[PDB]
């Protein structure tokens, strides 16, 4: 009788239609966009948060936003890439490994720009740098990993120990001399 | 247009909240790159031996008691892909549901910079070089000895000699097996260190609450709702009224890019306390009390939990203490400048019926008397307090 | 945007090497805006017999912030004549004529293009050397292809480079009879003159409208190898101008003396948000629009043309409403 | 002030020394620390026993009972220091007494000197 | 008096009549308007 | 603060500030100091 079902912060979340159906009503959903930026070469991908890549299409028609259009996404536009961040626009699946990147995507993954025209920025993976694997044997020997060359190396740490002491004058700060504010 | 001139507020926030994630990203690849270790030894199945250390193995990436303490703790699942998609349908909300509330109020979870299978696979590397840490100067060398190996060579460091740990070795391995098994059955509302996981898992729940709670605030206005607004007023007053919106939603998010400034700040020093624990407990045996464990401490291990890390300490517990009477050290009467001080370990008077006033050497943390010889003793300068003793004689005495 | 095209200095003051976001009139980047082209008249051996123009009087436009135009720039290059499509000749710039009104309507026979009780004309005289604005209220004469007359098809105006464009003389209102000979200047207010030295460099020139009057630019007589706009007239038109459109202008010259004449393009102005980077001689050599792509507003959030690498949140797509629904009832139904 | 044995704090590797000087707001610190590379493995003994008396062991102080290949003697046993490959002959000054162990390893020949 | 001298402004800023020992950032001197500078575009005469 | 003791005199009539009057500065009464930190007056430099 009350057809208005509303949820605990005051929004409606179903209504009982006149034809005799319960009906849950949701709202709008925005889809959270990204820009992957490479700057010493210009290039840019976009990222589109977590959506998987059938919701999104190369004009975006279906949608609108205040921003008056998408980012250039030039003669390669190939299909959008899935990614298990998301949906991707303006990377190629590159299957390579890295020890780090300047732009990580999220989860493992990284943007590589194709440094030294610039290509189109590619979708590689971090990859974990196994330590040196010594197996136990089965005797009452064991094996020993020793060093047969070294060097020296140094760390730099710095260790804040003051800020900058500032004394500021109050009452020329707020009036600054006109006898009228004091 | 109303928003236009309030100038570059949405911007610094937006710059405040990027340079905040910036900077976890940096703490976490800094606690990482201090967390590897250069050499360790493949986790095969079985390893520990007849140390049942299962729980820690990795099931063909996650541990045992990793994925226990990951489904024990009340977290919404994040979608992080075709997350927007799920909340599509979404059937009937769950509980003001905050993972599909980004896609309504306007903010954004973003993933973590590591997959749970890199993270396991650091978590199991570090566990492989537990073993083999290097009973001397062990930074730069590797022996790969068996997991009782070094348990073993661990116990005969803190006052238990070797005879004992030779006598008792399935007792031992048993006594380790059993404290190891009670963790299975402990992830409860009495653990303290899994309420504090949840807490932090609630403390960054009610973050984001927070964010989606005051969209519904209704900052002296006609109406929460701006197309509401402005299909009710006109221009003169719905300027006045969407203002009011405006500068309520600008607050909000200000406080909000304060409460995260001040809770990154504190998790960066949290995560140095974390590299600390794991260079000095988990990576070798610790002799300052309290810092690791309880007890005395033996050998740590750690697993990734939901937004930190996990350290299990096993330490050794004495109970059924004893009194006995015990020498400061022991002079030959004929020679009286010759003397011996225990190592690592008590003179005590034995009443192993037999000879009167003999005297044994027993462990610092386990009652056993063993025989005085020059492995358990030193040669000291004679003090005032030192036994003479005529007969019987322990063999370094003569 | 990237090289300052179509910016209206801020007509208040000016910087010195600085980058600033600054919120005033300008154009989209790019815009492409509407293309005009004049051409010359219809002639056989040394006889001009009529004139040749588009339909531009018939396309009338909205004004509602005004706009900026881009005079010769396609000059010293080898284009084509209109009315003779295999005529290749060196292009010379040529000035745009407008007609900004506050009500329109129809012309005799029901022909679209009509200016009521005042509307302000903007047209260059002087073969190309001056240029004059006044409100005199526009009366349509009744004749021979003439607005108020038998057999009209669009006023236009028109002038002769045989005698007109003379280099003694430059005949100063010969593009005035012109127009005068379709409309009767009736009850006319302030009657202007400005003026311009001949070249074949590329010059901008706007208007706008505010409580103060409208409001001209250019940028001839602050910078003219650059494009800066700046204000150098105000009119004392206080009506709200609504609509405005181009006067076709044909050139009465002989069939074996013809030039091609640049084409102007017409840009519209909005009220936005643009970064302007300011050089040490204070002129604004380059730009930002900020709403333009997320590059863009990346670049007008820290406010310089220079960003860190890295990953940024930029504003989300909103899916847009595809239908409507509703639901209501009667009021009981009446009882026949 | 000391040169400090806990990993990680100091610098990254083995800390050795460190340097310190002014900075705008704070201390600058250079730790020096020595980083091994060219790792080798070899085949090690827990301990060594004498096997006509054995009751008399020995274990490495501060290094490793290695097996040498120095174009010698069969199943000879080196010492080396536990952060550098250096074998050398075992002595009185790099092992020390220790009671008897299943895991070590019981000598017939060639016998170092601290077990003769 | 707060407002005679920077010591009385101290003792009345901590409200006591004995202020601890230190140094004490007080009020700052001001530069005086030594003169004037007018510029304007006018001529209007009247016509006699 | 830091002024070079050539913009300071003994009554600093050219400026101006709400703060009635100077410090006493009796007798002594000699040139302003000049310091690292600034001009100082009622210091006597010492060599201490």
């Amino acid at each position: 009788q009350q057809r208005f079902v509303y949820d605990a912060y005051q929004n409606l979340v179903g209504y009982y239609s006149d034809d005799g159906n319960y009906y849950c009503l949701r709202a709008c959903v925005s889809v959270p966009v990204s820009v992957i930026y490479d700057k010493e070469t210009k290039t840019h991908a976009t990222l589109f948060g977590s959506v998987a890549c059938e919701h999104i299409s190369s004009t975006m028609s279906q949608y609108s936003r205040s921003t008056r259009s998408m980012l250039k996404r030039r003669d390669s536009t190939y299909g959008p890439l899935q990614t298990p961040v998301g949906c991707v626009l303006g990377l190629v699946n590159s299957s390579l490994f890295v020890e780090d990147c300047k732009l990580p995507l999220g989860q493992s993954l990284c943007a590589l720009p194709d440094t030294p025209v610039p290509g189109e920025m590619r979708l590689a993976s971090i990859a974990f740098n196994h330590p040196i694997q010594v197996d136990q044997l089965n005797s009452s020997y064991f094996k020993l990993s020793i060093p047969t060359n070294f060097s020296f190396g140094v760390t730099q740490e710095y260790i804040q120990t003051t800020i900058q002491k500032v004394t500021v004058d109050c009452k020329q700060y707020v009036c600054n001399g006109f006898q009228k504010c004091e | 247009q109303l928003l236009r001139e309030y100038g570059q507020f949405c911007s610094k926030i937006n710059q405040a909240l990027h340079g905040a994630n910036l900077r976890q990203d940096d703490s976490v690849r800094n606690l990482f790159a201090s967390v590897k270790s250069s050499q360790s030894s493949p986790i095969i199945p079985g390893f520990g031996g007849d140390f049942n250390l299962t729980l820690l193995e990795p099931v063909s990436a996650r541990s045992a008691i990793e994925d226990l303490l990951f489904d024990k703790v009340t977290i919404a699942d994040p979608g992080y892909m075709q997350g927007y998609d799920d909340c599509m349908q979404q059937g009937p909300a769950s509980a003001r549901d905050l993972i599909c509330a980004q896609y309504v109020a306007g903010y954004k979870v973003l993933p973590p910079l590591m997959d749970v299978n890199m993270e396991a696979a650091y978590t199991s590397s570090l566990l492989g070089s537990i073993a083999g840490v290097g009973w001397t100067a062990g930074l730069s060398s590797f022996a790969a000895i068996p997991f009782a190996q070094s348990i073993f060579y661990r116990l005969n460091g803190v006052g238990i000699t070797q005879q004992v740990l030779s006598e008792n070795q399935k007792l031992i391995a048993n006594k380790f097996n059993q404290a190891l098994g009670a963790m299975q059955t402990g992830f409860t509302t009495t653990n303290e260190a899994f309420q504090k996981v949840q807490d932090a898992v609630n403390n960054n729940a009610q973050a984001l609450s927070k964010l989606a709670s005051e969209l519904s605030n209704t900052f002296g206005a006609i109406s929460a709702s701006i197309g509401d607004i402005i299909q009710r007023l006109d221009p003169p007053e719905q300027d006045a009224q969407i203002d009011r919106l405006i500068n309520g939603r600008l607050t909000t998010l200000n406080a909000f890019v304060a409460q995260q400034l001040v809770r990154s700040e504190s998790a960066a020093l949290s995560a140095q306390l974390a590299k600390d624990k794991v260079n000095e407990c988990v990576k070798a045996q610790s002799k300052r009390s309290g810092f690791c464990g309880q007890g005395t401490h033996i050998v740590s291990f750690v697993v990734n939990a939901p937004n930190g890390l996990y350290f299990m300490h096993v330490g050794y517990y004495p109970s059924n203490h004893i009194e006995v009477v015990s020498a400061y050290g022991l002079c030959d009467a004929a020679n009286p400048t010759n003397c011996i001080a225990p190592v690592n370990g008590y003179f005590i008077k034995t009443n192993n019926t037999r000879i009167v006033d003999e005297w044994s050497y027993t462990g610092s943390s386990f009652y056993a008397p063993e025989p005085i010889t020059s492995l358990n003793t030193k040669y000291v300068a004679p003090q005032v307090t030192y036994q003479n003793i005529s007969t019987n004689l322990p063999p370094p005495l003569l | 945007v990237s090289k300052a095209d179509g910016i209206i200095y801020p007509q208040g003051r000016t910087y010195s090497n600085i980058t600033i976001t600054y919120q005033g009139l300008f154009p989209y980047q790019g815009d492409h805006g509407d293309m005009y082209v004049y051409s010359a008249g219809h002639a056989t051996g040394t006889t001009p017999q009529k004139l040749f123009v588009a339909n531009y009087s018939q396309d009338v436009k909205q004004f509602a912030n005004g706009f900026v135009v881009r005079i010769g720039a396609a000059a010293n290059s080898t284009g084509t004549v209109i009315i003779s499509p295999s005529t290749s000749a060196t292009i010379r710039k040529i000035y745009p004529a407008f007609m900004l009104g506050s009500s329109v309507g129809n012309f005799s026979d029901g022909k679209m293009g009509r200016f009521f009780n005042h509307t302000l004309v903007l047209l260059p005289d002087g073969c190309g050397t001056l240029l004059r604005a006044f409100y005199c209220i526009l009366e349509p004469r009744s004749g021979n292809h003439c607005p108020a007359g038998n057999s009209y098809t669009s006023f236009a105006t028109y002038h002769t480079p045989a005698t007109d464009c003379s280099d003694g003389n430059y005949n100063r209102n010969a593009s005035l009879n012109s127009f005068k000979e379709y409309f009767n200047l009736r009850n006319c207010t302030f009657m202007y003159t400005y003026n311009i030295t001949e070249d074949e460099i590329l010059e901008w020139f706007g208007i706008t409208q505010t409580a103060q009057g409208v409001h001209l630019f250019s940028s001839r007589y602050v910078d003219l190898y650059g494009g800066n706009m700046f204000q150098f007239a105000t009119l004392p038109v206080y009506d709200t101008i609504k609509y405005y459109s181009i006067i076709p202008h044909s050139i009465r010259s002989i069939q074996s003396d013809r030039k091609a004449w640049a084409a102007f393009y017409v840009y519209k102005l909005q009220p936005l948000t643009f970064l302007l980077d300011f050089s040490v001689d204070g002129y604004i050599r380059r730009a930002i629009d900020c709403g333009f792509n997320d590059l863009s507003q990346l670049h007008c959030s820290y406010e310089s043309f220079d960003v860190e690498s890295g990953v940024y949140s930029v504003s989300s797509f909103e899916a847009k409403p595809s239908g409507s629904v509703v639901e209501q009832a009667e009021g009981v139904e009446c009882d026949f």
